């Protein structure tokens, strides 16, 4: 999985 | 090898730069792993941002539960709970006389 920085 | 209260050490101030720090307290501090449905995920949440149940007021999810997430922008999206990750945090002081809480050895020794 990525990390999540969105919006 | 391990740290405690009262010791020097080097971490980075807010200006962006390292510098000499004493850790003034030590703090155990719990955030949360989830797996966004849109196939991301996060660690670094605070148990307050779980708005489906309290976890602030009862503890961590069960493992792989459907959980409500507010997240950075404040807005709410669907995830699933992995874990509950208790680190000890580090709050030092810098001679100007500021002060951050932080992980690793982020306070070099």
């Amino acid at each position: 999985r990525h990390r999540k920085v969105l919006r | 090898q391990s740290i405690t209260a009262g010791q020097k050490v080097i971490s980075k101030h807010k200006n962006g730069r390292f510098y000499q720090c004493e850790v003034v307290r030590l703090t155990t501090e719990t955030f949360y792993e989830v797996n966004f449905d849109d196939g991301s995920f996060s660690d670094n949440l605070y148990p307050e941002d779980i708005v489906s149940q309290d976890c602030l007021q009862f503890g961590p999810p069960a493992e792989g539960e459907v959980v409500q997430v507010r997240w950075t922008d404040g807005q709410v999206y669907g995830a699933k709970f992995v874990a509950s990750h208790p680190i000890q945090m580090y709050q030092v002081e810098f001679e100007d006389g500021s002060q951050l809480v932080v992980k690793r050895d982020d306070v070099y020794t």
